């Protein structure tokens, strides 16, 4: 399995931003995110596909959050802007096959032990 | 000489009006029912072996099994004669379907004097020919078509396009009503690389390739070409892949991509 090391999120004032980021202890072809919100279903959130730079986003945070990677391709960065209560869940850092399953699914290769993402109104 | 026939298929009696196209293994046909005066596309597939007859009776399989799509022709009926019962000496199998316009190529030819084919078009062209693609793919198990070029697309009354050529397609049979392992997929999104390429510079990638340099034209679609023929087929994109992009580029101009064609209707 890939190793995989996740930072940001946390708090944050609703309307504000949190940026997330993983790094892979190797290359993949595709990283992306997952959430889960209590009781309800993962929830696939963005993807990169690196060799492209192409990027899929869920219709829940599509225009708010952008996905993007380092010039190594070992790391993605999630930017999340526009925050909502919607938006509390704990955010899963995972690497995949397919970005528009991922997106649609979230159906993984592996995940991280994730970050816990809360938003206050 | 098979035009001028009225010929019976269930209860329905066409007269055959003119030959659409031939080739190798087939021909088509328009054909006329004559007592409600519907028209039809006819294909007549003549056999003298029982290798034939499985590729035939399996393209006609696909074909039932896809219909219902707006992007695949709508399977209409189908029916055979034993060669003991046909005026060829031969297993004669007939498939009826909705009849199209014409040929995406001809409608090409007619717009390349009118300048490169707008973007927006390519955009409506490829989009349509990748949901027929996406519905052959989502089916449990996959379909994979294997033969995909744009000479086989057509053109519906409607201007939106069509697949129709089911001949080479393949799945695997007695799947269980777990596997999520790739079976082929990826040499189609391969082939519609191909056709992206082709629609937008009128010239196939390969006889390695190259994006003209200073396209300022086809710009938008650089990424997904670049992508779609990534040798590594793991890399490749799938067509969920490459569908949402599609959408993307939709709306980023603003257009419809399920629309019809109309462009190609002047
Ligand atoms: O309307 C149509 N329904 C179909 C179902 C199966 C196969 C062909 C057709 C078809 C066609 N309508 C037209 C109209 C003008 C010229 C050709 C033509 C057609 N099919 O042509 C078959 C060639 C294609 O399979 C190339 O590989």
């Amino acid at each position: 399995q890939v190793q995989l090391q996740e930072s940001g999120g946390g708090s944050v004032q609703a309307g504000g931003s949190l940026r997330l980021s993983c790094g892979a202890s190797e290359y993949t072809s595709r990283m992306g995110w997952f959430r889960q919100a209590p009781g309800a279903e993962r929830e696939g959130v963005a993807c990169i596909h690196r060799q492209s730079n192409l990027s899929y986003y869920s219709d829940s945070v599509r225009g708010r959050f952008t996905i993007s990677q380092d010039n190594a391709k070992t790391t993605a960065f999630l930017l999340m802007s526009s925050l909502k209560p919607e938006d509390t869940a704990i955010y899963y850092c995972a690497t995949t096959t397919d970005c528009a399953a991922f997106v649609e699914r979230a159906t993984a290769i592996t995940a991280g032990q994730g970050t816990q993402v809360t938003v206050s109104s | 000489d098979f035009v001028g026939q009225t010929v019976e298929l269930g209860e329905l009696r066409l007269r055959v009006r003119r030959v659409l196209a031939e080739g190798g293994f087939a021909f088509v046909y328009e054909a006329q029912d004559v007592g409600s005066g519907r028209e039809y596309a006819l294909k007549r597939l003549l056999s003298n072996e029982e290798e034939k007859n499985r590729a035939i009776i399996q393209e006609v399989c696909f074909m039932k099994k896809l219909s219902g799509h707006p992007n695949i022709v709508q399977f209409c009926s189908a029916a055979s004669i034993g060669k003991e019962e046909s005026d060829t000496g031969q297993a004669e199998f007939l498939l009826l379907t909705e009849l199209c316009k014409g040929q995406l190529v001809e409608f090409l030819k007619k717009m390349e004097s009118r300048g490169p084919l707008s973007c927006d078009t390519v955009l409506k062209i490829f989009y349509q020919t990748c949901r027929a693609v996406q519905h052959m793919h989502r089916q449990k198990p996959p379909i994979i078509h294997r033969d995909l070029k744009v000479e086989n697309l057509l053109l519906s009354n409607q201007g939106t396009i069509k697949l129709c050529d089911f001949g080479s397609a393949t799945t695997i049979s007695h799947y269980p009503d777990y596997s999520n392992f790739p079976i082929g997929e990826k040499q189609d999104i391969w082939a519609l690389g191909c056709i992206l390429y082709l629609l937008c510079f009128r010239q196939h990638p390969f006889e390695k390739y190259s994006i003209p340099p200073h396209d300022t034209q086809y710009t938008v679609f650089h990424s997904l070409i670049r992508a779609m023929l990534q040798v590594n087929p793991e890399e490749r994109l799938s067509i969920a892949e490459v569908v949402h992009q599609l959408q993307e580029i939709a709306a980023a101009r603003n257009v419809n991509p399920k629309s019809p064609i109309t462009e190609l209707l002047e």
